[PDB]
């Protein structure tokens, strides 16, 4: 496509110029075109391609989020509102499918075991996000728990239980029993044992993230706080 | 909302 | 164009929502698509107009600002810097450019003498961003200029000194002469002299103005301290 | 940078 004459490292380069223009559209743009190469990519890479859609979708879903609940309060007129709200919300299906077509047909794969655990992730979350626009849906919800379920079942065995990335899929998919499920006893009961068995092995922290598994694991707690 | 990364 | 089909009123409205939702550049486009059918803004209008572009080509100049400092940093290597910085500059100047043909197209009109410093200012505003990456450029000064001084002749006949466009345009008209002509002494004088007007004349703040009086001849003591 | 409105 438009990235399709750029070098790949030319490509790389610029994701991370856009990350410090705060220019995320044009960072997803690059790492996606990077994607597009057909190479594997490198840990530092995939972190890229997810921080530049997870920036894009969240200002998205609290676009959406600001006018889903103006269409609340409206309902209590015109059509401005639901069309307005309307159209966010197919901008945002929009990203969330490139992002999942992207997971399948390229990064999805024969690779490592870290690297499966990453991306699943990233598939259960994106369609997470269509979970919360969508009905008529749970079409969708299944496919966001597989998504969580296997690279849950991956990372218990492969990474120790303050892996930041072990640690943030266990916090995502404690919020999705939470607010798509309805569950909130499976939640609560996730993130609980999460956290205790960090702690439990808090020996395990690693030298270059230990900052990232404290944090999360500050949110764990949180998440409980404001479940109780 | 709750915290999600 | 796009918005040609839908309601002027309808355009506003959904001008408001995009502001609630932060979503600048929707704004501006449903505010661009009211202005195209032809009718006069009101006072509330126009200042729609103004917040939704001055949004955008904020950001735009807040990247495009990141990548020049390292571009000047890289040059004491890789054209990918110098690139990405193009592209940033290029969609900058379209968005001016945008606003600048709406202004004569459309809105510089006939109206009345706030209506026209108001869009004045606006004028010189859009053309000192184009100044501030151009570079051959002179010709672009001068238009910011000459749409400057026609806005605040009107303006000190027409406008009490508390205005808050009337300040608005001093205290920018003033940054103009310090960072674009490179004329220090012109802006500080301006600055000075605005600030002085408006304290010998307080007595005409407006009951529906004052917070932005206020605040804009802090500002003009601000760029004073910054400049002594 | 100096303020501008
Ligand atoms: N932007 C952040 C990260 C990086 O930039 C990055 O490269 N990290 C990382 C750290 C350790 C690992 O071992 C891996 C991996 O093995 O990939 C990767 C952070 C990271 C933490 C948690 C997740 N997560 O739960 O999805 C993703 C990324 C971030 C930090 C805290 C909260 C949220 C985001
Ligand atoms: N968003 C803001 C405004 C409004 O929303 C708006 O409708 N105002 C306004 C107030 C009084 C007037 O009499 C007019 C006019 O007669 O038009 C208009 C504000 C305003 C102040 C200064 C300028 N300026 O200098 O360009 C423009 C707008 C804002 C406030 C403080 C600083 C910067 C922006």
């Amino acid at each position: 496509g438009a990235m399709g004459s750029m070098e790949r490292a030319s490509l790389i380069q610029k994701a991370k110029l856009a990350e410090q223009a705060e220019r995320y559209e044009d960072m997803a743009a690059f790492m996606k075109g990077a994607v597009e190469k057909g190479e594997e990519l490198s840990c530092e890479e995939r972190n890229l391609l997810s921080v530049a859609y997870k920036n894009v979708v969240g200002g998205q879903r609290a676009a959406w989020r600001v006018l889903s609940s103006i269409e609340q309060k409206s309902n209590e007129k015109g059509p401005e509102v639901r069309e307005y709200r309307e159209k966010v919300e197919t901008e945002l299906q929009g990203v969330c499918d490139t992002v999942l077509g992207l997971l399948d047909s390229h990064l999805i794969k024969a690779g490592d075991a870290e690297s499966r655990v990453f991306y699943l992730k990233m598939k259960g979350d994106y369609y997470r996000y269509l979970a919360e626009v969508a009905t008529g849906k749970k079409r969708i919800i299944d496919s966001a728990r597989s998504a969580y379920q296997e690279a849950m079942d991956i990372s218990k065995k492969e990474m120790p239980p303050t892996n930041p990335i072990r640690l943030g899929l266990a916090l995502n998919f404690s919020v999705f029993h939470y607010e798509i499920a309805n569950s909130p006893e499976e939640a609560i009961s996730l993130a609980k044992t999460t956290f205790d068995e960090a702690m439990a092995d808090l020996h395990t922290l690693s030298e270059d993230s230990y900052k990232d598994s404290t944090l999360i694991m500050q949110l764990l707690r949180d998440n409980l706080t404001l479940w109780t | 909302f709750p915290a999600t990364v």
